[PDB]
RNA sequence: UCACCUUGACCUAUUCUCAAACUUUAAAUAUGUAAGAAGUCCUUGUUACUUAAUUGAACGUGGACAUUUGAAUGAAGAGC
RNA sequence: ACAGAAAUCUCCAGUAGAACAAAAGGGUAAAAGCCCCCUUGAUUUUGAUUUUCAGUGUGAAUACAAACCAUGAAAGUGUG
RNA sequence: GGUUGCGGCCAUAUCUACCAGAAAGCACCGUUUCCCGUCCGAUCAACUGUAGUUAAGCUGGUAAGAGCCUGACCGAGUAGUGUAGUGGGUGACCAUACGCGAAACUCAGGUGCUGCAAUCU
């Protein structure tokens, strides 16, 4: 149709939720670390329940944001630990997707004191050009109807590069 | 989706450029409203805008009817002056800075006086008023709805006009050479910001480390043939043309404002009437509950 | 016990009338006041500085004094059996002209104008002003227009 | 022990309704305000009759539960209980105070009445043609359980609705008219076609 | 003993029998508020009108 | 059933009825100001305030306008 | 992924249905809310004004003037 | 007439959905040495109008559209209300006299106008 009226990655968001402070999340931000190739930043929590062992204003959580290429190989080793099969769900109804993995580390390794493993969330944000319209201080536009992520074109972008297959068991 | 009769009735709309996103009407009161001592003196706005592909620097008073521009200086009108390449770069907005500031001083007869700094060095200065004369036309810096950051464009333009003979009250922590460790401006990074010296050193070290980068940026300042050491006489000589000749000449106007009118107004789709809307509504009638 | 702080019973007097909230257009601020000026009192709920009491809502005065963003105003205040001038600190935004006093200066004008046309010629022209005059004899025709009405209607119930 | 209904008949304060100030107001005792066949159509009641007040005053909700259950059973006994679709038109929303020896004499909440004008109707009664007598007869016998005096006016619009039977009949003969499940809904000359068409199909001929 | 705390009742009637009063105005109403550098600044221009007007006559 | 008369709700369009401490709307009565000589225009004097700049501001000089001089009715004298 | 109605992260909607120490009312959306940076104008002098009112006091508030400062690129704002 | 910058009045301008936009402009877009700013050159900053595009923004139009605005001898001189009576009625309340006078409703119409500067087949 129109070359810029194309689908892209712009980011991806890698949130380790670890319930508590210390070295298990500090270690948590070390393995964001040498995979993003960026310090990440923490996360404290909103509220207190008294039964997830939670405090208000805690830092329980790492989360980082990758961009441009180095997001698009993350999402391909992501996918080679998931072999390619998402679900029917994992596709938003605004074009975004995501998954969780864990111990995908094997490679791009640095002095690893391999002392307790950690879980991972994959969240891909999935926009076209033009998204600065919502996002700039001048003139904050809406993104038009036309123009917006969906979940049928992201899953049709998605089972087109990548090659892979949705819903299948 | 599904907007309530409700929220449609109770909702109050920003103003238009409020909506528009073009107007911070909160900096615009304190920027606008007068001393109700001073009655009705003006109080005078560089407006210095940055789009893409252009530069506007506008002297502006306010009234009830509307604002009211005294001089107007774009970027696209510096190369009568002789700068064809870069713009909207930060010296062309110290270019289009000086334009308005000796623009604006031979409107108002203040040319003669307020001379201003006449040879560029990049040194923090105020326009100081002549003792026994007119003291020097004060403007205040609007630079809207972007960001104030440490070397930006607006302070370059801010630089050029204050450097034109205009007073524009400002400080100087926000030219590029400030330093957040001393309190003090560097005149040689500023300087050479004022002479594109920041653009010159990127075209050298292009042209030493990968040529196809080189190739696609700068490409008319190859065609141009300009070399990298020389864009600061170059601007020199813009600043001397600026100085010499800033009274507005506008252009051609190039088949006049009755045939630029006619031709677009045959993309302008019409406004239907009620006769057109009774026989699309019967139309519509007869095509959807016509029986097929 | 009872209550009678300065904003007291002003629930809906420095309410900000419906869908008219938020900032303040730019024209009141831009409204210039000379000292003698005539000018209405209506505080703006949405600023609390030189917001003027709730006694002077509706209130009519006199321009004194220009600050830099306030006005000063003469009210005059009923107080017990005589009248105590009163003066105001009031911000412009709490002030409007009054279009009264626009009204009497293009009367004033316009005496002076038909004065000189009665001295370019025919003297006393008779400009005051005249209440509403009992109206003068007309004669009502008949055509198309035959005088045609019915009675009193019955009474029915219509529920 | 509870004051006859003279002590509290006129309107004689503002309405005091329960709100966050008052909080412990007890329950009126009228709960139900239609009966019969209140999930008939529009076209199989096309008879409304009115019980209508000709005083400015307050109707208990004791008074209105002993009307509507004297009128609902005389009409259920001679015409069945599926033959007319009763509506109390009046909900008791003002609260009554008792002061139970003047100093700090504020009254607690009594209970519930309803504040009435002159014309107001307080029941309604849609009916077939046929049982206008049991109705009026009905409506009458429940005259005697409020206090002032009230009429029985018959009323010139089809049903519970607002428009007059010629009215409705040239409506619904035409194609403005289609059921709801006890109310009926008009067809508007405004809005969207495609919406007038989805609902509608029937007019556009 | 409890009696009448508060009327306004005779109150009007008494303000009406010397019938509420205008301040009555002048020409050149006092300077009380009137903003100080203005005042100092018409201090001197009063000063200057003076001689202006000794020198024109004598 | 391991997609079924006998589903809690929730949303959607309707429906009956209300509020001293609810309200988009909103009277009547009551209430502020004005309806000029201390007024209006024309010209130019002061200043340390104000303006980029006699630009304004405020007060002025000199001049033009005579009771229909700026709605009504009354005034019992008015003011102190 | 753990992770469910509640932990984090992402998008969309959202006129305020939140928040602003404490009652209730008013006010507020590139803010008066939230978060960050810099600060002490919560300073000095002594008048004027408003509200309570007798046009006394006290409390509280408004607008200026003379300084000295803070903040910001600035207009400006700041006498809790 | 289009468009830009700065506006005024702040929905006739908003909202939902769809369709067009020549020329210029605006815009998206391209790059990260430099000033600067982030977890992320996404935002902010800088550089080039070069590699590209009208897809979006933006503008305009359409809709028995929602909302909003205007008007109506539409409702309605209705409700309410000032004044009066040794009016009526046990009362609740009501009528008359001299005046003022709504709202919802129902219809019809409309859907930004405009100031300064600059630019454009
Ligand atoms: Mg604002
Ligand atoms: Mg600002
Ligand atoms: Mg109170
Ligand atoms: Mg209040
Ligand atoms: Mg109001
Ligand atoms: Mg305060
Ligand atoms: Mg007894
Ligand atoms: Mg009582
Ligand atoms: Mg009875
Ligand atoms: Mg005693
Ligand atoms: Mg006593
Ligand atoms: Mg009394
Ligand atoms: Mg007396
Ligand atoms: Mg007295
Ligand atoms: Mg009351
Ligand atoms: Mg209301
Ligand atoms: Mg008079
Ligand atoms: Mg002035
Ligand atoms: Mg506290
Ligand atoms: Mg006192
Ligand atoms: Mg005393
Ligand atoms: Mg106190
Ligand atoms: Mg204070
Ligand atoms: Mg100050
Ligand atoms: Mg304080
Ligand atoms: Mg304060
Ligand atoms: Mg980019």
């Amino acid at each position: 149709q129109n070359p810029m009226r194309d689908l892209k990655i712009e980011k991806l968001v890698l949130n380790i939720s670890v319930g508590e402070s210390g070295d298990r999340l500090t270690r948590a931000s070390k393995v964001l670390e040498q995979l993003s190739g960026q310090t990440p930043v923490q996360s404290k929590a909103r509220y207190t329940v008294r039964t997830f062992g939670i405090r208000r204003n805690e830092k329980i959580a790492v989360h980082v944001t990758v961009r441009g290429p180095k997001a698009e190989e993350i999402l391909e080793r992501g996918l080679k630990v998931k072999e390619y099969q998402l679900r029917d769900r994992n596709f938003s109804a605004t074009g975004n997707f995501g998954f969780g993995i864990d111990e995908h580390i094997d490679l791009g390794i640095k002095y690893d004191p391999s002392i307790g493993i950690f879980g991972m969330d994959f969240y891909v944000v999935m926009n076209r050009p033009g998204a600065r319209v919502t996002r700039r201080k001048r003139c904050k536009g809406t993104v038009g109807n036309s123009h917006k992520t969906t979940k049928e074109d992201t899953v049709s972008w998605f089972k087109q590069k990548y090659d892979a297959d949705v819903l299948d068991k | 989706d599904a907007k309530s009769s409700a929220y449609s009735s109770r909702f109050q709309t920003p103003f238009r450029r409020r909506r528009e996103g073009k107007t911070d009407y909160y900096q615009r009161k304190r920027l606008v409203t007068q001393h109700k001592a001073k009655y009705n003196t003006p109080k005078y706005r560089l407006v210095v805008r940055f789009t893409n592909k252009d530069i506007i620097c506008q002297i502006i008073s306010s009234t009830i009817t509307g604002d009211v521009v005294l001089a107007a200086a774009y970027s696209h009108e510096l190369p009568r002056y002789g700068i064809t390449h870069g713009l909207t770069n930060w010296a062309a907005a110290y270019a289009t800075g000086l334009l308005i500031a000796r623009r604006t001083l031979q409107k108002l007869g203040l040319d003669e006086t307020y001379k201003g700094v006449e040879e560029v060095e990049g040194e923090y200065e105020l326009t100081e008023a002549v003792e026994d004369g007119p003291r020097p036309f004060k403007v205040f810096l609007d630079i809207g709805l972007q960001r104030t950051t440490t070397g930006a464009r607006v302070f370059g333009a801010l630089k050029g006009a204050s450097d034109g003979g205009l007073y524009v009250p400002h400080s100087e922590n926000r030219f590029p050479g400030w330093d957040f460790e001393t309190e003090e401006i560097d005149p040689e990074l500023l300087r050479s910001y004022i002479f594109g010296g920041h653009v010159s050193q990127y075209m050298e070290e292009l042209a030493d480390d990968d040529e196809e980068r080189f190739s696609e940026l700068f490409k008319g300042y190859l065609a141009d043939d300009i070399d990298a050491d020389s864009l600061e006489d170059i601007y020199t000589s813009a600043h001397e043309a600026i100085r010499a000749d800033p009274a507005f000449k506008p252009t051609e106007k190039k088949f006049t404002k009755e045939q630029y009118a006619a031709e677009s107004k045959k993309y302008r789709q019409t406004k239907l009437s009620k006769e057109e809307r009774a026989a699309r509504v019967a139309a519509k009638i007869a095509a959807l509950a016509g029986q097929q | 016990g009872k209550s009678h702080g300065y904003r007291s019973r002003t629930r809906y007097m420095f309410q900000r009338d419906f869908r008219k909230h938020g900032a303040v257009h730019l024209s009141t601020y831009l409204k210039v006041y000379k000292v003698g000026d005539i000018v209405d009192i209506k505080a703006n709920g949405s600023i609390q500085k030189g917001m003027p009491h709730k006694f002077y809502q509706g209130k009519t005065g006199v321009v004194y004094n220009v600050t830099k963003s306030s006005v000063g105003v003469i009210i005059n205040k009923m107080v017990g059996n005589r009248y105590l001038e009163k003066r105001l600190n009031l911000r412009v935004e709490h002030i409007k002209h009054s279009k009264c006093r626009q009204e009497f200066l293009e009367r004033v004008k316009a005496n002076a104008a038909k004065r000189a046309e009665a001295k370019a010629q025919g003297v006393a022209v008779q400009l005051k002003r005249q209440p509403a005059q009992p109206r003068e004899s007309r004669i009502v025709s008949t055509e198309g227009n035959v005088p045609q009405t019915l009675a009193p209607v019955p009474y029915e119930t219509f529920i | 022990a509870r004051r006859p209904a003279r002590c509290y008949r006129y309107q004689k304060n503002k309405p005091y309704p329960k709100s966050r100030y008052n909080r412990a107001v007890p329950d009126s005792k009228i709960r139900i305000y239609d009966l019969g066949k209140k999930k008939a159509t529009v076209d199989e009641f096309p008879l409304c009759v009115h019980l209508v007040s000709n005083e400015l005053e307050q109707l208990s909700s004791e008074a209105l539960e002993a009307a509507r259950i004297c009128a609902n059973k005389y009409m259920t006994t001679v015409s069945g209980r599926d033959a007319f679709h009763l509506r109390v038109r009046v909900h008791p929303f003002h609260v009554l105070r008792i002061n139970k020896g003047m100093r700090g004499a504020w009254g607690k909440p009594h209970g519930l009445a309803a504040r009435v004008d002159i014309g107001q109707i307080i029941f309604s009664v849609r009916t077939k043609d046929s049982n206008k007598d049991v109705v009026v007869e009905g409506l009458r016998r429940a005259r005697y359980k409020f206090p002032g005096q009230q009429k029985i006016i018959l009323s010139k619009k089809w049903g519970f609705t607002n428009l007059d039977r010629p009215e409705y009949l040239k409506k619904r003969e035409a194609g403005e008219v289609k059921d709801d499940g006890a109310f009926v809904k008009f067809l508007s000359k405004k809005g969207s076609l495609e919406n007038n068409i989805r609902e509608f199909p029937e007019y556009f001929a | 003993a409890k009696s009448k705390n508060h009327t306004a009742h005779n109150q009007t009637r008494k303000a009406h029998r010397n019938g509420i009063k205008k301040p009555k105005t002048y020409k050149y109403p006092s300077l009380k508020g009137v903003d100080p550098k203005f005042r100092r600044n018409h201090k001197h221009a009063l000063h200057g009108t003076a001689k202006a007007l000794a020198a024109a006559k004598k």
